[PDB]
């Protein structure tokens, strides 16, 4: 399929990722719609300062998701982590098999296009 | 409930003699791996529990002899 | 047993060797010069030592005794048999 | 609670034939590995633990002849 | 189905016995590792698993012995 | 005891190989596939194969046929003579 | 399509003999490893699918022997 | 004490034979492994360390013959 | 101080029996390395130190027949 | 092409007989290891390779043997 | 050809990883014009901030041809990777067997030259 | 100098019976190992100089036998 | 069984050596390669 | 192309026997390794090829016996 | 000078007995890694090293048998 | 060049004997690893490579016996 | 030059006997090792070429036998 000879193997080996460390995350909203896709998700934790001390110490959400379900996906879309309500910010271009899905938290903050 | 059993060790059997066993996965931080068995016991271990569930004869016994 | 005797004694020895048969054969037991499968006999002449190099190897049956033990077995038997006969032992046998 | 055990070592015995025996899990910064066993002394231990529970006839008293 | 993993395995038996078989691939961080199986298991995978399958005669019963 | 021998006495050799089963045969018991019952073999002089790595020919070395019988034998029609009270020589 | 078969296993045997089978390769970050055979596997291999398919001869019957 | 002993070899033979003997944990920083010793030994040790209790007998004495 | 050092050497026996027999001991760049002894060792250690202690009777001379 | 692989081969043997058989060449990022046989093998390989080729003598037909 | 008795090495390792991962490339334009090479093409992403916030996410695309047939490539033209049309903005020099190509995206930028 | 020897050595082989022989030690800079000698060697020699120093009998000179 | 034993005793020995068969036999069965057939 | 390939390989040996036989060699980013060959099969070849060159006598014929 | 070595390889043999024969001694960028030598080939040369030294009576001439 | 080519020999094999055979040297970045023979190989060299040459003979036909 | 030499090998032998002999070096950026021989093959060495110097009788021929 792939004049690769190696990107097969990265694509079984996300595969396998997928299906061993990962979450049913699934969308609403967007051209997707009702779907499901198997994301693995972590939460680093960072913090900003601002003045003196205004800590407002939160998270960044990324969810590892493969490109081919996940095109057309735009950005003002959300999405459901199981019970929990985020929204994409940015897509990743792909790696080769996939792609890093960082996330929001909350509505998405209007569109501001217009 | 020891046919979806058999079913799950005949499978994985399969995979592992192809291509499709992991024994190890990593995601920069995130990695885990699993003990890793041998074939033979593999085999031993389907016609084991294949034998002693349900399903119908595979084994015949002794051979006679006659002229 | 005798066709066992026929069949253990027939296969007196094997080679070894990764080559083509034919060569393997010209090489280790000769002949060949063909005038014109089969394989190849070759001329039962005097005493011949072949050559090999490593990978190939001459090897010729022990077999086994042709009656291990078979003469007792069967003196047994037709023991037996006289006796159901009622003729004397050595007489039938 | 022997049934308890039982049913777990049994569970494991499966688990670790097909694929999934964990060996060593590592998050970033916290790793920890499980020794690992044969498969024989698994059995061997199924087997015995399973015969000194009070369940069904699995071994029988020799073999006699008759003609 | 049988025909199905009977192709599956002999492709896997020639791309092992030529140079393709891999055992492991990595790309920044997301490592995984196949185990792998000596090829004479797989020979014999080959070898039973056809004859469990309706695949042709390979096999012939013993050898009469005629002068 | 008679069944054993036959039996023991009834399986020569063996042939472990690869390829396939007819081709071995052709390539080590001589065979006659050029003309189910597997393939008859002719009966002539000594023959030496000539087999690749992985294939082998074994001679199954068998089993003495008497080994201890006929003195076992020779008890039992002892005891069967004191039965019937008639000679051991003259029954055996 | 088993005389490309002959071709391509032939040609990666030769390229296993004198330098050119290759193990792993890696590019500063992604990486793949090959499972390695041995020669005598494969050249077993080579000489059972080379006289299975409608190669002609290369190895004839036992020897005779006359005076 | 030695109930408590046991008590403690049994479920410490349980946790090595299904999952639960940890060869070594590490926090970030800090690890710590401890030697594993094999099954074999272990039975022996609860074997020796139960018949020098007090509780009942699980072992007999020779057995006899008679016509 | 030899009746203490023979409980200890049990304790330690036992410490390693079950799981708990530290082998290595690292923190934030300081780390310990403890040598590993076999079990069988450590056993003869503790029969024959108990022997030599004034500890009770576990030995008896032979053993003698009678009709 | 006989010739062609086998002065190939010739030349394998020769170099990786002196010191020149590459098994792992790394540039900084790219890196691979073509995999090593041994010596033994590579020599019959050659000699059988060879000898298929129609090149002159090489071997003589066993010994006689006369007064 | 290479009096080194390591370059032939470097060469043969070349060769084999792009054969092994790379994939198909079609240069249009320049003087090559129509011409077929092989590279291991990746994608990494890189973010930008032009005030107080501007976030502008893109792609930094590279190739890695032999330097034997990047010769002569100059810097204008462009190419194709199957279907995405990029264009070489930079050409690393010869690290002893091969070279990294550095892609743009789009139609280059005009050339104000003179 | 033969008594404190002996205390030294019958001291060290307590603390490698049952935890306390170090094999390295590492702080963060400093790190030092020592080799480790095998027990039976250790109990030979202690033996040899504890037979060799004043201090009383331990073993006696072969066995009568009387009727 | 004739046929058996006769070629079973008429291959007494064998001999293995990489170095040329022409030589080998010359280096150790005496040979008179110095002065088809073998 | 013989007489030089006889001066390679003497010399390839003596520097294998004393010190100047690299195995690999580093260069902070670019690093090779040749795979090394014992000296015995180095010694045959050697040995082969100079019987097999036009170079003099160096092994005659089986010694005779006379009284 | 035989008492100077005589004492040092005995002090050296105590030494590697009790914990203290360093193998390999590492300050920040210097590291030192001594060889190690088998405890048997030490007694060895306290043997024949200190019976070569005018030392006294430490053997007998065999042993004579009588009635 | 035998003569000059052998005591460099003697002198490569008495400083292997010493401490003075340099495995791998490494400086900043800049490595090399010469590979390295065993001691009786490098003994038999010097043994009939020095016998080769014309100096003076170690060697005589082996012994006679009269009474 | 006999004499210093075996001055210098029983030296070694002596330094690597205790604790002397340094298997390698490592400062920050330059690390050397050196090929370790072993103990035996270094007494056969320093009693060849012991006996092969000037210096006097070590060891004697046979031994007689006399009523």
């Amino acid at each position: 399929d792939f004049d690769n000879l190696f990107d097969a193997a990265i694509a079984r080996a996300d595969e396998t990722i997928r299906g061993y460390m990962g979450t049913s995350a699934t969308i609403t909203s967007g051209e997707q719609s009702g779907a499901v896709i198997r994301g693995v998700f972590d939460d680093p934790e960072n913090i900003s300062y601002a003045g003196q001390g205004v800590r407002v110490e939160g998270s960044s959400p990324s969810l590892f998701v493969r490109t081919d379900e996940v095109r057309q996906l735009r950005r003002g879309d959300t999405l459901t982590i199981g019970e929990e309500n985020f929204w994409v910010d940015r897509v990743s271009p792909d790696d080769g098999g996939s792609c890093h899905l960082w996330l929001g938290r909350g509505v998405p903050p209007a569109v501001n296009r217009r | 409930t020891r046919q979806e059993e058999l079913a799950a060790a005949r499978a994985a059997l399969h995979d592992l003699m192809t291509g499709k066993r992991v024994a190890t996965v990593q995601k920069d931080g995130r990695r885990v791996e699993f003990t890793a068995t041998s074939v033979s016991d593999l085999k031993k271990y389907i016609a084991e529990l294949e034998v002693q569930t349900g399903m119908t004869q595979r084994r015949r016994g002794p051979a006679g002899f006659y002229v | 047993q005798l066709q066992s005797a026929i069949v253990k004694a027939m296969y007196a020895a094997t080679i070894e060797s990764e080559l083509d048969t034919q060569s393997a054969m010209d090489f280790i037991l000769g002949a060949n010069s063909q005038e014109q499968y089969a394989a190849a006999p070759v001329r039962l002449g005097g005493a011949k030592v072949p050559h090999l190099m490593p990978g190939d190897s001459l090897n010729l049956q022990t077999a086994q005794d042709t009656d291990n033990g078979y003469s007792v077995f069967e003196q047994s038997l037709l023991r037996y048999i006289a006796a159901g006969l009622g003729v004397s032992y050595e007489q039938l046998s």
